[PDB]
């Protein structure tokens, strides 16, 4: 941390404080952590099947299995960087709300 | 006999007469096809 690199992962979940905020210096337990209780982990193309007249649009997911985005996600940094345009036009606005 | 589709009361819907005579009134199908435009979005594997 003295020559600005970081150890860990990174966490995009929506925090809505009013208090005292560290993003460094995490107090207590993260969120959870890959392979947890309801966790998925993002397949490799970071795909996205689009669902029809109602439903919602579902992540592949490790495997080829289609897991809804509402939830918990493991994103490799890998798959962020060939997926960002399907990223921020689904996922992310899951973070926001 | 070109008109069993048209005059006989005993005519079977869809039954031709094609190896003798040439009915010339038959019951057909008319097939209102839609032919699909295939254009989706492209992904590829990431590194490791």
């Amino acid at each position: 941390n003295l020559f600005n690199v970081a150890r860990g992962n990174l966490y995009l979940v929506q925090t809505a404080t009013n208090g005292n905020w560290s993003p460094m210096a995490p107090v207590a337990a993260p969120p959870f952590v890959r392979g947890g209780p309801n966790v998925r982990v993002v397949g490799r193309f970071g795909t996205i099947v689009p669902r029809p007249n109602g439903l919602e649009p579902q992540l592949i997911d490790d495997g080829n299995v289609p897991r809804d985005i509402a939830g918990d996600w493991v994103y490799p940094s890998d798959v962020l960087q060939v997926s960002v345009a399907v990223f921020r036009d689904y996922v992310w606005p899951m973070v926001k709300a | 006999l070109r008109w069993p589709g048209l005059v006989d009361p005993n005519y079977r819907v869809g039954t031709n007469d094609l190896p003798n005579r040439i009915t010339l009134y038959n019951s057909l199908y008319r097939y209102n096809f839609t032919y699909p435009t295939l254009d989706g979005i492209m992904y590829v594997r990431s590194a490791t």
